[PDB]
């Protein structure tokens, strides 16, 4: 009689699809996603550093505008900015507004350092109604809107030296008046012009007068701008007229900053990859949730599933 | 596939054998039987761990990058950033595909060897005594109990002890 | 005797060369090409709606020069740019020109709505002997020189508000005299200053008042400049001469819209990739033709030829 | 190649085979043979249908991008964008080329596991009948006329039937 | 190691073997020697210079590019710059992690191939002559001296010569 | 007795660690390196042509500071900017810095020809003791600084036709006086306007009066432009005032140059790959020693070390 012996190997009821070189759908006893395609729909709150906006955009935040006074001198690894944050003091606007909030959102601080300026020969302080803080006409906090005193305005020359061993950020402005007469209401004579330079850099700005639509009804608009001035270099403001000027310097930091646009609340959880869908595990290599990521992160494909074989061919009897 | 035991000349799998991944079945004068092989089933099995441990849980930090949504229209640099997101994304999604696809090519072609090589082991340890039946089942030509069929799964069946008996039933008439 | 029973493979007699892991030069019974280097030399008419703009480049048709009448309005998948193409209007510039070139290609669309301003106090409707509709000395369709009426040029301030549903792109510009007297004989003051506003944004441009060489005897120039306008804000325009105005806007769409530049005829044929050498086929998944493509396009790649095996090792007797 | 049938131990291909990729030829009482295998041969060709349906008819849709060829000098934003193209196109260039080398390598391996399987079926299927020459040929140690060799080739060869017949003329003197 | 011979069946690698990668131990009445089989060896050598061709020597000119370090803070510009590269880098180190790890798989599979490959090729000339002691080993059964064994090696050996005495040795009780 | 037959394959005592798709450790024969690591710390002379920077930046070669002289008209494969480089002349800004740097570096030459301008009516070839050549007060080389003559500045209105092959690159730039009085010592009158155009471009620059941080005791500064003239156009200059004049163009190239930052010294050697570190061989396919490259170079990766097995698995006795 003898015996028989036979090798096998194992199956299962349950296989899953998979594919290869030479086939779109075979079939294994067993095999992995390595595509995320799934969020909890929060931001997890830890362990990277989260600065919720709540209604401030960081640049409101920097100027300081009167809902972002709590955001003072805060740090983050990741500025949240919502949908729904909008402005509520001067009407103003940046040339190169990226360019500004990409630095400040990566510098990672709002550090704000005050310096006394000598603003001989103007009223300081400036106000508005359109930038209420505390029903009181207000401005924004970072800034020193300058008018003349007793109908005169005489010309500027300030200097301000970094003996310091970082760089400073100057954010300053320039009023455009919406008429002749509010020129000479503000700063007693006609249109000014702004020269703000170092050794190393200079920026001419020319206010223009003119009406623009009404926001808080305000048709004045301010402009924008910065300067950076490097240890031994030494700030210079020239001006006749039209300056929002600075009340002092960021700190200007390097590191692992960023910012993000998203409306995920914020949880009291622990995940390293933030997405604005929210924070996603990180165990699969690649992850189809959004191609806009913080932290460590799986790569960003289009597809929505890849399966990884961990087993043979299912061949079922 | 490539080495044509798995779906190939085994007619198909063991949905019984739970304890390993490869292994044996006999026919016996003392019944029928089944034992895992955890030589080869570890075999495989650190394989794929392998590959495993060279995609799951190895992800990249990035921080501060480039915008990629917009909400105004802008023209020439945003059609820049925007072309090279689109491109990253693809080259990553090619990536990605082909990986899956060789991988698991290699999958089933790494486990279909290990079936073949327990065969190929199986065959040489039973010397002159049984002949390979086609279908990975070998007649073995002599009386072969349980601890003879155990001494061919341990590695330790001495093909000299069944010779005699096994030639003279394989060569008769 | 017995028998003899012998496994075999086939072979061809012309086997062809392909590239290995370990082998630069190894002969199969049959291969197949991977990379597509040819094209007809036309671009298929369809299945993308195609615009030759002939004598047009797109801005020229957007500010509606004489010879682009005949594009007013259209749409399309595709805008052709000839190398004959020339400007034969007033001669201007547009600071950015690549950026409009890119948002209107992009928008896919000409379509344009008139709308009435307000331009009390001001002659319109003014024309060129550099820019000739019908023998006749004429202008841009799209914009409207203003000079004076009765040797006066009121301040303009003109609004127009957006109570659409879609975004309004106003094309406009500033006319920088070739002198002094031709400043004086067209806006009877001297050199203007305007402002273009919303509640969002502000653009203030200075004529600047000399001598470009001459162009159809021309050494004068207009600067074109653009802006949207967002449902619910509103356009603002404040000049005291040197406005060259918008009649209307332009619809600002989104959608697959590109052009391409391209000296290919346009045929009666329908292929899905256009490639500025004309229409190829896109069976294979690599293309060495052209890396500027529009369409369902194989993929740029420097090598003019890959082929993939679909044979055996070819051994011949 | 790494099954060391195709440009192997079988010498050569057979230019006269034109129905089939992988066969049989015979020589018996009867004559000279030669019979396609189909099983084997479609076997392969699937393989490599299933590369070219991951191959060909697949592109993928691209509207408007960025600028490629320009007119003017401009500097930094020109050089960034032909930075971008150039460092695209050499991607995709490389991976075209190892797409194709990698393919390619799998297709010549794949064809010569194919002709490798086809004979160690066949030589498990003669049993003890038959002695393999060394060079994909069997020396059949019996009477085989044309309707034995079709069941070889059919699988349905029954090698009780010639044993006894085939054991005499192996194991003579 | 996907055909199972060299860290398989194959116990180890011969140290005192450097006038080739593969070769031949025997031992018969005059003696125990060694020697290389360059045939197997070169077909080894080939495959793994062929894989370095396409490697070594192979470099691209760049001469104009982007600026890569900068020494001020700028914003948009300078964040897509450096995206680009970093996603530049990471897309070629990604090439070059892969290349290698397929590659050295590669070379340690078409290794292990032509191992077999040579054990398969010997097994075949043998024909009823030796049986495999299942360790890369054959237990000859008839008187082989060293041209004998000279004669395996350079493939001249006549089986039909040793047949008659190699049979009586095996089949015997 | 018979005999034994053994096949075998060989092993070496000193096997090297690879990584494998399955293993990331199996030793080997043998392996070679794949990513070039180290440098000599030489920049190679050969077999491009170097040009050593030396104390001058390209822009400062291009506009002739005193310490550049020798520049003058050389060309390059690769121009050697090192760290220690400063200006010694009248203290100046280019906007788009980096772009006249990255096109000049492009096109490989600081070729300079000459051109007689026809400047009837001021006075040419101003100085300052802010640029020091042979002791005596000087100025950039290519460059004319224009005061007045007999206090008088008449206004320029001067053309250069290109009636060459090529296009001509033209270096200029606008004067801002640190003072009022300065501006009328200079160009006998108030603040100019310059406007340089073609055919093809126009661009006006305003002189902004006022006080930098003085640099070499200079409290004002240039800022520099550039136009490109292509051939049958012409140049035209139109000032007031404040005009540095360009002396002749530049002729700008197209091919293989480009510029480096590197401390690395020069060596008398050959090498065709060459990176800030110094040059390095070339017949690995990969180099982790710097992402910015010149030559026929491998490509940058990350890792620090990738082996290629060149011989089988080492199975040791
Ligand atoms: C003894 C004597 O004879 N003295 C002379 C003075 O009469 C004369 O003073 C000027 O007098 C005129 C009237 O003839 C006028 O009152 C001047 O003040 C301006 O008044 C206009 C009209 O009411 C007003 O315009 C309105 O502004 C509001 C909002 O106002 C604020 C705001 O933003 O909340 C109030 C802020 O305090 C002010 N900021 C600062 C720093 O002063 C701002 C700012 O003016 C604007 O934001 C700039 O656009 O405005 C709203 O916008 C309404 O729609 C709008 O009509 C101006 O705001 C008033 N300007 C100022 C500076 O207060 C008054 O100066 C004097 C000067 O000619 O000469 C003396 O000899
Ligand atoms: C009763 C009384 O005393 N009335 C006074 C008037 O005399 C006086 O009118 C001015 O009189 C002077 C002569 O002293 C002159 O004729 C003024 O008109 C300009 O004339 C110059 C010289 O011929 C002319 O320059 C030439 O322009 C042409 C091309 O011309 C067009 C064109 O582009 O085709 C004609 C167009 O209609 C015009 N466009 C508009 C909207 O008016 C344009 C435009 O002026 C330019 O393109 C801007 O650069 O020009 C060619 O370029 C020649 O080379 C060049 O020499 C001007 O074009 C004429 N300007 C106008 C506005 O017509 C005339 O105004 C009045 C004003 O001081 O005062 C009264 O009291
Ligand atoms: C007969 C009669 O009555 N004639 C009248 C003249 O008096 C009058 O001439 C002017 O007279 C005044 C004095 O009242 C003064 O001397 C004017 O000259 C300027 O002098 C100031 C003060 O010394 C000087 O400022 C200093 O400049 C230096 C560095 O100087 C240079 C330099 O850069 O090296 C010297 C260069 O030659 C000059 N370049 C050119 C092309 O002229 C430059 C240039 O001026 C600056 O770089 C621009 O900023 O300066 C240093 O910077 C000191 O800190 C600074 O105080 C000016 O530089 C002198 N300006 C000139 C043009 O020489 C003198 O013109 C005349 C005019 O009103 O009227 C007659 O009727
Ligand atoms: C089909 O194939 C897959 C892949 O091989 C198998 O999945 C693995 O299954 C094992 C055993 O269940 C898992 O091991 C466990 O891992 C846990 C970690 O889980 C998280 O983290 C990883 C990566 O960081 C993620 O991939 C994963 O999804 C989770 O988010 C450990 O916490 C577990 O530890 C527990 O058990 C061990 C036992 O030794 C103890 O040491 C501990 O005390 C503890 O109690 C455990 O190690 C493994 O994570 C799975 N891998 C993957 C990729 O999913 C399937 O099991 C297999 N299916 C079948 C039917 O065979
Ligand atoms: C060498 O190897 C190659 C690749 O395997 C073989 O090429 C294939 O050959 C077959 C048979 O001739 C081709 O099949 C035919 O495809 C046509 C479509 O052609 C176009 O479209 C594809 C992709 O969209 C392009 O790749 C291709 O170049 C063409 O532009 C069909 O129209 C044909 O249909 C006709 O025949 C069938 C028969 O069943 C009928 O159903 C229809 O009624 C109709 O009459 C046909 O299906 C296939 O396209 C080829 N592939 C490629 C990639 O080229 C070679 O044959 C082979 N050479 C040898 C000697 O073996
Ligand atoms: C482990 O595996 C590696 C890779 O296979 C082997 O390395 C090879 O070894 C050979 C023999 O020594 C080398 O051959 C020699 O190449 C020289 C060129 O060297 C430079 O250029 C190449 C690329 O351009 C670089 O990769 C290399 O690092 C050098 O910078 C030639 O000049 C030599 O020529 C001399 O000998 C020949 C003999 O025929 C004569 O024709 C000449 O007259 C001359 O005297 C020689 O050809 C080869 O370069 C090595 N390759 C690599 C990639 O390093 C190891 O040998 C191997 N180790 C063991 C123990 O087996
Ligand atoms: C130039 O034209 C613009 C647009 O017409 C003028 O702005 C408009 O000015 C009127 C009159 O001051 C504003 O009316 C005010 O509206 C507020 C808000 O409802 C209301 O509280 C006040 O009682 C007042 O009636 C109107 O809002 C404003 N429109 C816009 C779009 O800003 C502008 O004044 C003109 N400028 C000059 C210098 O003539
Ligand atoms: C500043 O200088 C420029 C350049 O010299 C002056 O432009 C030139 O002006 C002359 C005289 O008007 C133009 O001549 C005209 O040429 C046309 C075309 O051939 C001809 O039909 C007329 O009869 C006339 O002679 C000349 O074309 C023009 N050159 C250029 C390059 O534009 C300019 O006028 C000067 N400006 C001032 C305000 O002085
Ligand atoms: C606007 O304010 C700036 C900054 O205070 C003034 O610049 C400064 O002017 C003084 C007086 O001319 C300069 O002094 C000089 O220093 C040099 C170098 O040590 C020395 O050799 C001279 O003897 C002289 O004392 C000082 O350097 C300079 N400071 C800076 C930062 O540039 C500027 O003059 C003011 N402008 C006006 C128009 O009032
Ligand atoms: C099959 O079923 C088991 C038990 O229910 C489960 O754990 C396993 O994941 C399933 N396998 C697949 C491949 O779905
Ligand atoms: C700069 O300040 C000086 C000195 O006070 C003054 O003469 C000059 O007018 C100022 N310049 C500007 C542009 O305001
Ligand atoms: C804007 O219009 C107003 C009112 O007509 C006028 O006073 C002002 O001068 C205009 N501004 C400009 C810059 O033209
Ligand atoms: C240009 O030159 C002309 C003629 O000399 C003159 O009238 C005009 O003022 C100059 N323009 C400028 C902006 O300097």
């Amino acid at each position: 009689p003898g015996a028989t012996l036979c090798l096998g190997h194992h199956a299962v009821p349950n296989g899953t699809i998979v594919k290869t070189i030479t086939n779109d759908q075979i079939e294994v006893t067993n095999a992995t996603e390595l595509v995320q395609s799934s969020s909890t729909g929060e931001i997890c709150d830890s362990p990277h550093q989260i600065l919720d906006g709540e209604n401030c955009t960081l640049i409101d935040a920097l100027l300081g505008d009167p809902q972002c006074d709590g955001f003072q001198n805060k740090k983050w690894d990741l500025f949240v900015e919502r949908s729904k944050a909008y402005s509520n003091c001067y009407p103003y606007d940046v040339p190169d507004y990226a360019s500004l909030r990409s630095l400040v959102a990566s510098s990672g601080t709002l550090e704000f350092n005050n310096e006394s300026f000598n603003w001989t020969g103007v009223t300081q302080n400036g106000t508005s109604s359109a930038c209420i803080r505390r029903s009181n006409n207000s401005f924004f906090s970072r800034l020193n809107w300058l008018t003349h005193l007793k109908f005169k305005y005489p010309a500027l020359n300030v200097t301000m030296p970094n003996n310091e061993k970082f760089d400073k950020l100057y954010i300053w402005g320039v009023h455009h008046p919406g008429t002749d007469n509010d020129q000479i209401f503000l700063y007693a004579q006609a249109s000014g012009r702004i020269t703000v330079s170092t050794k190393r850099s200079q920026q001419t700005v020319i206010p223009n007068i003119g009406s623009r639509p009404r926001v808080r009804n305000i048709p004045s608009r301010i402009s924008i701008y910065w300067t950076i001035v490097k240890p031994g270099d030494i700030l210079l403001i020239n001006s006749t007229g039209n300056l929002i000027a600075p009340r002092g310097y960021f700190k200007i930091r390097s590191g692992k900053s960023s910012i993000m646009r998203s409306d995920a609340p914020i949880g009291k959880c622990n995940s390293e990859c933030i997405t604005p869908n929210g924070s996603i595990p990180n165990d699969k290599p690649f992850q189809n949730v959004n191609r806009i990521t913080y932290g460590a992160c799986p790569r960003y494909v289009k597809q929505n599933t890849l399966k990884l074989a961990t087993g043979m061919r299912n061949v079922p009897e | 596939g490539i080495f044509g035991a798995i779906a190939g000349f085994i007619e198909n799998g063991w949905e019984g054998m739970v304890d390993g991944w490869y292994g044996f079945r006999h026919q016996n004068s003392e019944g029928i039987g089944q034992a895992a092989d955890l030589k080869s089933t570890q075999a495989a099995i650190d394989q794929i761990n392998g590959k495993l441990n060279r995609l799951i849980g190895k992800t990249n930090e990035k921080f501060h990058q480039i915008e990629k949504e917009f909400s105004e229209v802008e023209g020439r640099i945003q059609d820049l950033e925007k072309y090279v997101e689109d491109t990253k994304i693809d080259l990553w999604s090619y990536n990605a595909e082909l990986l899956v696809a060789l991988e698991n090519q290699h999958t089933i072609d790494l486990t279909d060897s290990e079936m073949n090589k327990l065969f190929e082991k199986t065959k040489k340890q039973l010397r002159e005594n049984a002949e390979d039946m086609g279908n990975g089942c070998f007649k073995i030509y002599h009386k072969c109990d349980n601890a003879c069929i155990g001494s061919i799964r341990n590695g330790t069946y001495d093909h000299d002890v069944y010779r005699d008996e096994a030639l003279n039933n394989r060569f008769q008439i």
